[PDB]
């Protein structure tokens, strides 16, 4: 949450990074939801 | 002339096999006919005409 | 550099299971926690290595969801069989006399062996009594299911079975995919070529079928028959259509 | 268990689609001794593991095709 | 149910795994530099 | 088309004609020019439909 | 009454009407009959 809250204070985005399984979508989409903002999953492939 | 005759064996040997075909056809219908001498069974096979 | 890159590498499992099973209602949730997050350290780290074993975050959340609601299921059932039997039903000695270390090995059992091999099973169950000794594990016998099962085997001549007779194995495997159907929305069968998995599944949707009345539908898919593009579908370079 | 299928199709389903299952069943009576544990077929199998093949050896496939040729003999019955 | 049992057991059926590879890989390119036998893609590679 | 008959040749004749019978897919194995398609196809001409 | 009559003379005509079928060399069974056939078609029609 702090990461992300500057990285958004900054107008930068946020990269959470780490071994599969450890919380980062869920974490994004937690603060997202404390924040009460529409926070919208995207499964990015090759074809984005 | 295709069972009677050995020699067309040889000189028509694909038609000879056109032929096999259409008897085996021929004699499965037959034997359905067979097994049901009845008239309208034998009307009533599925695409018989 | 136009992002800010965090390093997410160690979820604090312990935090976790300790918070979520408090909150579910758990009033041994530290102990709880305690014996259930060095469970899952000691299922990674003393059984087999397969390619098919996860016992990671996900796993232990999906393991404390079910024991909260097999929690609840065993609550439910008490209620009822106290109404049917007396009355003297209340919210506090029920909560009071309850199994919640028997919840948690049940709902690991559920969904931790359907996945082990052969030789690993002693090996969990080994575990399981060291970590948590004098709880056992007996899963209900699924009555109807199983007479449901007989008749689809009989139907389409596969052979059923039950305990160590032949075929035991293979209807156990059933139920423990229809379980698994049941806490997971998705589902993996793996074992090697001529197991028994489609057999399975296939016996399993016609006797869920024949036992709830509600048609099962299955679409069987090759996903390396085909590409991807027509696996998934194709964004129009041109006119953007999909 | 593959066995007891293989038998109960043969002993079931007709060849053709009676004269056919007859023959089935009696072909089916004959075999059982045979299609059993520890049996002609299973210690043939369990010793054709160990011989080397063009491809790798897979047991359904050796009894995919023994119970095609064995529909065979029944249809040359 | 003794854990050092458990672990020293995964070690010797990995090892034994492993050791058994190895030697008849070994086994199979000595007899195929001697021309014994004749040389597959598995042992192309391994030879390569 | 003339295949000389050969002990190989022919239990390869009964086995196609046991395993193609009933329709059942089936892989001819062996180094090239062994006689594969040649053993297949003189199993078909038994095979006529 | 008589057309109804007809009607049902018709139809055991036709429930009971067999195929002649005669053995040929042992290899088949053909049919003969073919002129009582089609004159029982022809008048029923
Ligand atoms: N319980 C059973 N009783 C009797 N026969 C069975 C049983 N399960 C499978 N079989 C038969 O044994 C064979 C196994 O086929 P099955 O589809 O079950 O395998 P599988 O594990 O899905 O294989 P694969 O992954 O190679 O496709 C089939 O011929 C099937 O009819
Ligand atoms: N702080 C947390 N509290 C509760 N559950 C968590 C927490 N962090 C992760 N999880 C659980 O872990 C699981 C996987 O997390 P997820 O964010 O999908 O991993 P990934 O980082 O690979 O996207 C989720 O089901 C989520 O519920
Ligand atoms: N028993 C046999 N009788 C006649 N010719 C044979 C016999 N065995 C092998 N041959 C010859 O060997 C050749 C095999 O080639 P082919 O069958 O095309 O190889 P592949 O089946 O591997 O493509 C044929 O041309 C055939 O003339
Ligand atoms: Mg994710
Ligand atoms: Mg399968």
């Amino acid at each position: 949450y702090l990461t992300m809250t500057q990285a958004l204070e900054a107008r930068l985005g946020g990269s959470p990074f780490g071994p599969a399984g450890t919380g980062k979508t869920e974490s994004v989409k937690a603060l997202g939801h404390q924040l009460g903002r529409f926070v919208l999953v995207f499964n990015c492939d090759e074809t984005f | 002339i295709f069972t009677g005759s050995a020699d067309i064996k040889h000189l028509l040997p694909v038609e000879t096999q056109r032929f096999q075909s259409i008897s085996t056809e021929f004699l499965a219908l037959m034997k359905k006919v067979s097994k049901s001498p009845l008239v309208m069974d034998v009307l009533n096979i599925q695409g018989v005409q | 550099k136009l992002f800010r890159s965090l390093a997410m590498t160690k979820p604090d499992r312990q935090l976790i299971a300790q918070v979520m099973l408090y909150s579910q209602g758990f009033r041994t949730a530290e102990v709880l926690a305690n014996k259930i997050v060095p469970f899952f350290k000691l299922c990674d780290e003393q059984l087999s290595s397969q390619s098919h074993y996860d016992f990671g975050l996900r796993a232990l959340k999906s393991v404390l969801v079910s024991a909260g609601n097999v929690k609840r299921e065993r609550i439910q059932k008490i209620k009822r069989e106290k109404e049917e039997r007396g009355e003297a039903v209340d919210e506090g000695e029920i909560a009071e006399n309850l199994p919640e270390q028997e919840i948690l090995i049940q709902s690991v059992c559920e969904t931790m062996v359907p996945k082990l091999v052969a030789e690993d099973i002693p090996l969990l169950f080994s575990l399981l009594s060291d970590v948590f000794p004098g709880v056992q594990y007996h899963r209900g016998e699924m009555t109807a299911l199983r007479e449901e099962l007989k008749k689809v085997c009989q139907e389409m001549y596969l052979t059923y079975g039950d305990g160590e007779e032949v075929g035991g194995m293979w209807v156990e495997k059933v139920l423990q995919l229809y379980q698994i159907t049941q806490i997971n929305h998705g589902l993996m069968m793996v074992g090697p070529s001529g197991s028994g998995k489609s057999m399975a599944w296939r016996v399993l949707l016609k006797a869920l079928e024949r036992l709830e009345g509600v048609e099962g539908v299955a679409h069987i898919i090759d996903p390396k028959a085909i590409s991807k593009d027509h696996l998934y579908g194709t964004l129009d370079p041109n006119t953007r259509e999909w | 268990m593959i066995f007891n299928n293989f038998l109960a199709r043969l002993r079931s389903i007709p060849l053709d689609e009676s004269p056919m299952l007859q023959i089935q069943r009696d072909a089916a009576t004959i075999m059982q001794p045979y299609f059993t544990s520890n049996g002609l077929v299973t210690k043939a199998l369990e010793h054709a593991f160990q011989l080397e093949h063009i491809m790798d050896l897979t047991r359904l496939r050796c009894l995919g095709s023994l119970f095609s040729m064995l529909h065979q003999a029944c249809r040359n019955v | 149910k003794d854990p050092l049992f458990r672990f020293f057991e995964r070690e010797v059926k990995m090892g034994a795994k492993l050791l058994q590879d190895v030697r008849q890989d070994l086994a199979d390119v000595v007899q195929v530099c001697e021309g014994k036998k004749k040389q597959t893609n598995y042992l192309r590679t391994l030879i390569n | 088309d003339v295949v000389v008959p050969t002990l190989d040749t022919v239990r390869h004749e009964a086995l196609l004609y046991t395993w193609l019978a009933e329709h059942k897919p089936l892989v001819l194995c062996g180094p090239p020019g062994s006689g594969k398609t040649m053993t297949l196809f003189s199993a078909l001409r038994a095979l006529p439909d | 009454m008589a057309l109804e009559e007809f009607l049902k003379q018709i139809r055991e005509v036709w429930n009971t009407y067999e195929l002649d079928l005669v053995n040929y060399q042992n290899k088949c069974r053909l049919i003969r009959g073919w002129d009582d056939l089609f004159n029982k078609v022809k008048e029923h029609i």
